[PDB]
């Protein structure tokens, strides 16, 4: 009976940059996933390729945990087959994808008076993400058509901009946790179930 | 990479950093409106030198891609407006010169002080106190006092500053391809390069002239039955064919006639609706009135105020300890965070005035996904329009009836008709005469088609002649009277009060239709008509992204300014002066004054 760590992954003091998005491997452990309506009513639980009706009675061989910080707005981005700054330069669903996208307003942890510029997210990129793929360069971006030198100048951006969490933002600028359950299905033994 | 998407990429960077910025400086300006203490002013005066810092280097930063070569409009839009906010077109001398100019002209004008003739000591401020005597005094050597005083120490002491001021405005102006002055206000109107709505900005004399003139037999009957009855007021100081005395107008100068209500009401017998006395005796407070306004919005399909607008907007006093800038305004921060600043009273006056800032916010909630350079009314006289056709519906006997403050045993009869419409007259039509004649002067001194040394001589020439108004006392070229009115010393176009008021009878004219009102215009109430609030709501989530002329089209089904709903509203006055003035003289003559 050794229970999965979304303890770890949910419960987490602070979650990860989006363009800098946190991945956990789950495996060798009881997915206890009827049990994580433990939130501020979580304002998401969508579920794609799978059901969440109950569907824990099934087995997967690797369970991939993924964690960011984004705002309301942006939590329609966390979906196949969509696009904007998130879907194109931060975290990319594939067209075929396979989990669930859980995430919650984190308002009263991460927004603060002064405004909370820990959290950032990637604003250009010379092309989009391939599914799952992660970007952390702090190289600075070519606008035009002189060299950029690293540093930033006319035509010459930092890639990465911040989301100045303030409490009083509406909830569309308001900070969102999510979490992506990627589950996995490869020709080897299951090593996740959960009853 | 092409010029126009290194330019939607400089936008893409500008629109994130300005947001965040520009959020700053707001909510540090309301945390000192709202909490007037010395802090939060230095906080203020920080954040918004630091907006202020940031939109001149973003400005100069804007210039260096030159719009000729970008095809995308609404790009350009954007461009232009960060382009054409920097003063960088003015040596670093000349612009000090200007700001220290601007800073002296409204410094003396809200510190400007009288004293009275007998005592050194009892020294009255514009506001409250000159404002007081001219709001509600019916002495004439008073408001003669008041009138006279005001202009001759407060205003000579603005004729100098606003000569220099003239010249560098031009000077600004012209080498940033304006004509004048008065060109660069115009091009608020200004559209380009649509083809079939666009607006140049000598377009807006020619449709402001020839909209006023289709306004001048209303006003003539207005200016002729007001008149008469100041003439029984003042028998011995009123002409029956001369002009107006200029101080016995309802304020300082006369931009509104509202409180020249009490003497010239048509049936003083028949009370006005008052719903202040249903209020109080229902116990309604603050949160009601605003409750009561949401509710109005969601009836024609506008979304519920935020969660965060209940939350951080002030709608009471603060209290005793607690200064606020009591002054109703509607804030939009930014990054849906939208509030409202009100000491709000259990008056019908109040009542209606949440109506007229909470249809401010529905509008900045409505084009908040636009653009931030976007994030605007579709020109000057737009957003003030959108309140006030609010506050008109909100009024009417049949929705004060709807939501249990008027009794159902009250029935509206022509006399209280009347009362109303000549009230709503003497403060709109009444100021159009006095906003055209402001503008026209202004424009004309831009131009340079006044000397300075007949400044003072055109002004009341147009003043008699245009609004058939004259001045009590002979004023020569060391007064600067249109200077002692706010807007002309604070440096404020002042053709916005024109364009809205023609606007908002269009608006309201049009919304009625779609809800299907019968009779008269000014008995309408758009209260549950979703195809109303669809109509409007399709122009107010455009914000400045589309030309003013194609939004305008959007509600009332035409490209252009039109004066006909506004005489539609009124007419059922006009109709009745006529007939009040069969036996009076219409018109007026310029050369009698109160002077002999
Ligand atoms: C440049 O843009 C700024 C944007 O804020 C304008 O500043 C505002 O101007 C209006 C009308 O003059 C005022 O009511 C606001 O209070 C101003 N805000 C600030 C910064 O205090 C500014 O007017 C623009 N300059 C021009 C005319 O090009
Ligand atoms: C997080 O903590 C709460 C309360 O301690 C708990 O109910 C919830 O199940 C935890 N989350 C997970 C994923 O275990
Ligand atoms: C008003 O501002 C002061 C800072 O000058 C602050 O200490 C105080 O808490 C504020 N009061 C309220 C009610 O916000
Ligand atoms: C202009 O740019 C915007 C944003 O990139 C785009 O959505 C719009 O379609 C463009 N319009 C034209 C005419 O290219
Ligand atoms: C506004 O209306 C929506 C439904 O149309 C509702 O879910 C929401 O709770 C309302 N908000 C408030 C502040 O009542
Ligand atoms: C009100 O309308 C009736 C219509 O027959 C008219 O006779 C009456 O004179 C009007 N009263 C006033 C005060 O206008
Ligand atoms: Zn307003």
């Amino acid at each position: 009976t050794n229970l999965c760590p979304f303890d770890e992954v949910f419960n987490a003091t602070r979650f990860a940059s989006v363009y800098a998005w946190n991945r956990k491997r789950i495996s060798n452990c009881v997915a206890d996933y009827s049990v994580l309506y433990n939130l501020a009513p979580f304002f998401t639980f969508k579920c794609y390729g799978v059901s969440p009706t109950k569907l824990n009675d099934l087995c997967f061989t690797n369970v991939y945990a993924d964690s960011f910080v984004i705002r309301g707005d942006e939590v329609r981005q966390i979906a196949p087959g969509q696009t904007g700054n998130i879907a194109d330069y931060n975290y990319k669903l594939p067209d075929d994808f396979t989990g669930c996208v859980i995430a919650w307003n984190s308002n009263k942890l991460d927004s603060k008076v002064s405004g909370n510029y820990n959290y950032l997210y990637r604003l250009f990129r010379k092309s989009n993400l391939k599914p799952f793929e992660r970007d952390i360069s702090t190289e600075i971006y070519q606008a035009g058509n002189k060299p950029c030198n690293g540093v930033a100048g006319f035509n010459c951006y930092f890639p990465l901009r911040s989301y100045s969490f303030r409490p009083t933002y509406g909830v569309g600028h308001q900070p969102y946790r999510v979490v992506v359950l990627s589950f996995e299905l490869l020709h080897a033994p299951a090593t996740v179930c959960g009853p | 990479s092409t010029i126009e998407e290194q330019a939607k990429t400089f936008l893409d960077k500008f629109n994130h950093e300005a947001e965040d910025l520009f959020y700053q400086s707001s909510l540090a300006s309301w945390n000192y409106n709202t909490n007037i203490t010395e802090e939060n002013v230095q906080n203020m005066n920080n954040a918004g030198d630091k907006w202020s810092a940031f939109l001149k280097e973003q400005s100069t930063l804007a210039q260096m891609y030159p719009l000729q070569e970008i095809q995308n409009l609404t790009v350009k839009l954007q461009l232009q407006a960060l382009q054409q906010n920097g003063s960088s077109v003015l040596s670093e001398d000349k612009s000090k010169r200007l700001n220290t100019i601007l800073n002296t002209m409204s410094t003396i004008y809200s510190t400007g002080k009288v004293c009275n003739p007998d005592n050194p000591q009892e020294c009255l401020l514009l506001e409250p106190g000159l404002n007081e005597i001219m709001a509600n005094s019916l002495d004439y050597n008073e408001r003669l006092w008041a009138w006279e005083s005001w202009r001759s120490e407060v205003g000579k002491q603005l004729r100098p500053l606003y000569e220099e001021y003239v010249v560098l405005k031009n000077e600004m102006a012209r080498a940033n391809h304006y004509e004048d002055y008065g060109d660069y206000w115009r091009g608020d109107y200004e559209v380009n390069g649509v083809d079939g709505y666009d607006y140049s900005r000598g377009q807006l004399i020619e449709d402001v002239e020839h909209t006023f003139e289709e306004i001048k037999p209303l006003y003539e009957h207005l200016h002729a039955y007001v008149r008469a009855k100041l003439m029984n007021a003042y028998p011995s100081y009123i002409s029956p064919i001369g002009c107006l005395p200029a101080h016995l107008l309802g304020d300082m100068w006369g931009r509104f006639w509202t409180n020249l209500y009490s003497l010239t009401v048509p049936f003083g017998q028949k009370p006005n609706i008052d719903v202040t006395d249903a209020m109080v005796d229902q116990a309604w407070d603050a949160q009601r009135i605003f409750k009561e306004a949401e509710k109005f919005f969601v009836s024609v399909g506008l979304p519920n105020m935020t969660q965060g607008f209940w939350e951080n907007s002030m709608l009471t006093d603060p209290g005793n300890v607690q200064k606020a800038v009591c002054h109703p305004t509607a804030w939009d921060l930014g990054k849906g965070d939208f509030r409202i600043l009100m000491c709000t009273k259990v008056t019908m006056d109040d009542f209606l005035t949440a109506h007229h800032e909470m249809g401010h916010i529905q509008y900045d909630m409505a084009y908040a996904a636009q653009p931030f350079l976007l994030r605007n009314g579709a020109n000057e006289g737009f957003h003030e329009a959108v309140g006030e056709i609010m506050s008109l519906s909100a009024a009417t006997p049949k929705h004060l009836k709807s939501i249990g403050l008027l009794s159902p045993d009250f029935q509206e009869d022509n006399e209280t008709e009347i009362n109303f419409l000549l009230k709503q007259a003497l403060t709109i039509v009444g100021t159009l005469p006095f906003t055209y004649m402001l503008e026209k002067w202004r424009w004309m001194v831009f131009k340079g088609e006044i000397p300075k040394d007949q400044w003072m001589k055109k002004w009341w020439e147009m003043k008699r002649e245009i609004v058939g108004v004259v001045e009590p006392v002979p004023h020569d070229e060391t007064y600067c009277d249109p200077a002692s009115l706010f807007h002309v010393s604070n440096d404020y176009s002042f053709i916005r009060y024109y364009t809205r008021t023609l606007y908002q009878f269009q608006f309201q004219e049009a919304l009625c239709q779609a809800a299907k009102h019968e009779g008269p215009l000014h008995k309408c109430d758009i209260s549950n008509s979703t195809e109303a609030g669809q109509k409007l709501f399709n122009m107010l989530r455009l914000g400045k992204s589309e030309p003013w002329t194609l939004a305008l089209e959007n509600v009332v089904g035409a490209k252009n300014m039109n004066v006909r709903p506004l005489l539609n509203y009124f007419e059922p006055l006009f109709t009745w002066l006529k007939d009040q003035n069969k036996n009076s003289f219409v018109g007026w003559s310029t050369d009698w004054s109160p002077y002999a």
